[PDB]
């Protein structure tokens, strides 16, 4: 069985826990999961869900044995999408690759206080070529689907 | 104005006098500090051609700001053009 | 504190990397120690919006044999600030290498190191072959050489 | 745009440059400025053909792509003694050795 190690990634607040959480126990306030996606049934691994800011090397090398990237931005808080682009950025740095299993991930769609415009986020993910998926870690809206795209962009990379 | 250049195998090459100088050898053999043609015995003309090749690449590509090609050196060349070129300086 | 070094202004620049020479080139970055560190690569022809910082040191070496390349015609690039947004743009390019120095690249790109040995050349070609660029080494060079 | 050229006749070689909007005639002009021969007794050719003194160089086929500084073409050049015109014969370079094993 094969194993997809996923790193949850974004501005500090987003949700990133929350959606993890809400992904493993289907729970809203050790991350590892068997599921079986497109008919291949893997493991799920999240290696990090925290938001603080860490250059270290010891860090580097472990962002860099993650597979997948969910870039995630709350769509209440403007800037949690302006910085996408440098959590994009580093994932390349570490990986030493253009091209990594990457997916936008806009969360708190449940919110009524939407800032950043749907059409603005896919505009953005057509232009990193990677796909995007709204998503709610209250109501389970779309977090299955964001993390099992994931896993698909991690097969689709391997050629 | 303009410089002659003779190969081992009488070859003549009449290049210009800036484009010869860029070697610090043929420099020093026309411009010392006080000599129209200068005779190299031991390079071949399918060499001191290269050599010629890279005088006017060298001048003219030294001013170039937005691109410069790689200087191409086949094989077969190579060995007889590194010593001409550690022998000339350039 | 070296003087080939980066600072840490925290003052993001957009930056075009254009590799517009034939070889695969390595963007280096010198650190706020001046360590060289290594950056994703670059095929010939190839353009990448990147994100760096004002007043961090960058060189580009072909990825292969660390030969010496040119950003904007000069050995190193520090990107400016950004003047209302737009990038500020590197130009890798290739020198115009010494006759000498481009022969020594390309025997050394047909034999390998252990076969140096094996040719009609001088002996002081020999040591010319085994000097491989490096990037420590043309940091001690370009350091001695601001002096001014 | 620059165009570089070997002008070749018998076992001399000249490295000249010109543009590409430049003439025939203008590089028959360069040729007696170097080897004081009259433009009137000059035939430069590319390859075998003649080239007509009123075509600029690119219009011969010297491109900026085919007449490269590190690459330049090949023209010849024979010469008229009075009425008497030569033959266009260009002797060729040396050969190189062929390639030591330690490269193959
Ligand atoms: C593709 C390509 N082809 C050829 S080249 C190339 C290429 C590829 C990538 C790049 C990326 N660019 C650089 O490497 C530039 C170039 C040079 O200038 C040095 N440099 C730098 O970034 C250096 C630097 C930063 C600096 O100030 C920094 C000032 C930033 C100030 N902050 C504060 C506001 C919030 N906030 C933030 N808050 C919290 C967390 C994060 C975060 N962010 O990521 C990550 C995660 C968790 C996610 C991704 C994977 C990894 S891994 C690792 N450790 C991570 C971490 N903690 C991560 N969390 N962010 C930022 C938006 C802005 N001064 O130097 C670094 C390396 C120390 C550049 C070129
Ligand atoms: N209404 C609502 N709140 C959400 C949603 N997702 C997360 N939150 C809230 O956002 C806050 C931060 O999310 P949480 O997952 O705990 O944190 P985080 O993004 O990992 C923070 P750090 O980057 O510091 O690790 C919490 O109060 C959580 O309840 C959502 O879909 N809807
Ligand atoms: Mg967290």
């Amino acid at each position: 069985m094969t194993e997809y190690k996923l790193v949850v990634v974004g501005a500090r607040g987003v949700g990133k826990s929350a959606l993890t959480i809400q992904l493993i126990q289907n729970h809203f306030v050790s991350y590892r999961k068997q599921v079986v996606i497109d008919g291949e049934t893997c493991l799920l691994d999240i290696l990090d869900t925290a938001g603080q800011e860490e250059y270290s090397a010891m860090r580097d090398q472990y962002m860099r044995t993650g597979e997948g990237f969910l870039c995630v931005f709350a769509i209440n808080n403007t800037k949690s999408f302006e910085d996408i682009h440098h959590y994009r950025e580093q994932i390349k740095r570490v990986k030493d690759s253009e091209d990594v299993p990457m997916v936008l991930v806009g969360n708190k769609c449940d919110l009524p206080s939407r800032t950043v415009d749907t059409k603005q986020a896919q505009d953005l993910a057509r232009s990193y070529g990677i796909p995007f998926i709204e998503t709610s870690a209250k109501t389970r809206q779309g977090v299955d689907d964001a993390f099992y795209t994931l896993v698909r962009e991690i097969r689709k990379h391997k050629e | 104005m303009y410089v002659k250049l003779i190969s081992s195998d009488g070859h003549e090459f009449i290049v210009k006098r800036e484009h010869a100088l860029t070697s610090g050898t043929i420099k020093a053999m026309l411009s010392g500090p006080g000599t129209n043609e200068v005779n190299f015995r031991e390079i071949p003309s399918h060499v001191l051609s290269k050599v010629c090749m890279y005088f006017t690449y060298k001048v003219r590509y030294t001013n170039s700001s937005t691109e410069i090609p790689e200087f191409p050196i086949a094989p077969e060349i190579a060995l007889e053009l590194l010593m001409a070129a550690n022998f000339l300086d350039c | 504190r070296p003087v080939l070094r980066s600072v840490n202004s925290r003052e993001p620049s957009q930056v075009i990397f254009c590799n517009r020479s034939p070889r695969v080139v390595l963007p280096v970055w010198l650190n706020f120690d001046g360590e060289p560190q290594p950056y994703p690569t670059l095929p010939p022809g190839t353009g990448r919006r990147i994100h760096s910082y004002r007043g961090h040191l960058w060189l580009f070496r072909d990825a292969g044999t660390h030969d010496g390349l040119l950003v904007n015609q000069t050995e190193l690039f520090v990107p400016s600030l950004n003047v209302d947004g737009q990038p500020i743009f590197a130009n890798i390019t290739l020198p115009v290498y010494t006759l000498k120095e481009r022969c020594l690249q390309v025997v050394r790109s047909l034999v390998k190191p252990e076969n140096y040995r094996r040719l009609d050349i001088v002996r002081s070609l020999y040591e010319d072959l085994e000097d491989h660029p490096n990037v420590q080494k043309d940091l001690e060079r370009l350091t001695q050489e601001r002096i001014a | 745009m620059d165009v570089f050229l070997m002008i070749r006749r018998h076992k001399t070689t000249i490295f000249t440059d010109a543009k590409e909007s430049s003439t025939v005639f203008e590089l028959k002009r360069i040729v007696e400025g170097i080897l004081k021969r009259p433009p009137d007794e000059q035939r430069l050719y590319k390859d075998d053909q003649l080239l007509d003194d009123g075509k600029t160089l690119g219009e011969c086929g010297f491109t900026s792509q085919t007449a490269r500084p590190q690459a330049p073409a090949t023209v010849g050049l024979a010469f008229r003694a009075d009425d008497t015109f030569e033959a266009l014969c260009i002797e060729p370079f040396s050969s190189p050795p062929e390639l030591p094993d330690v490269m193959k």
